[PDB]
């Protein structure tokens, strides 16, 4: 009970500081952020 | 004066040149450019 | 009202609303992120 209760609080201190552990979910958003900004920039192209 | 005896004060002026280069231009909400990046320098 | 536009030869369809920003006095029109005209100066009197 000393080892397990300290181990959950190291997860809460890591997620409050390091933001790159959740960056696999941030690559879901940033691939969709380039996908919705793909079709906006194609409207300014003259296409010949 | 206080073309022969004409005197003058102090001023400076500069002469630049142009090259076919590409800039990046940042636009704000007010239409004033706050940053410019030349591509081929660095 | 949604109406058809002819503004100095340029055509479009939209709703005319009042601009709250600060614009150039020599500006004929301006472009959006897709490079279509979202704002245009009135020809007879000065309003954008």
């Amino acid at each position: 009970a000393n080892q397990f209760n300290s181990a959950i609080g190291k997860i809460q201190d890591s997620l409050s500081s390091t933001a790159s552990a959740l960056g696999k979910l941030q690559d879901v958003v940033n691939h969709n952020a380039q996908a919705l900004n793909t079709l906006v920039k194609q409207l300014s192209s003259k296409f010949g | 004066r206080s073309s022969s005896g004409w005197t003058a004060g102090a001023a400076a002026y500069y002469v630049g040149y142009l090259q076919p280069r590409t800039f990046l231009l940042k636009y704000n909400e007010n239409g004033t450019i706050t940053d410019a990046v030349d591509c081929a320098l660095d | 009202k949604c109406v058809n536009f002819n503004f100095n030869g340029l055509k479009g369809t939209g709703v005319l609303t009042e601009s709250n920003k600060k614009f150039l006095p020599f500006q004929q029109f301006g472009r959006d992120i897709a490079d279509t005209t979202d704002a245009v100066r009135d020809p007879q009197t000065l309003e954008i």
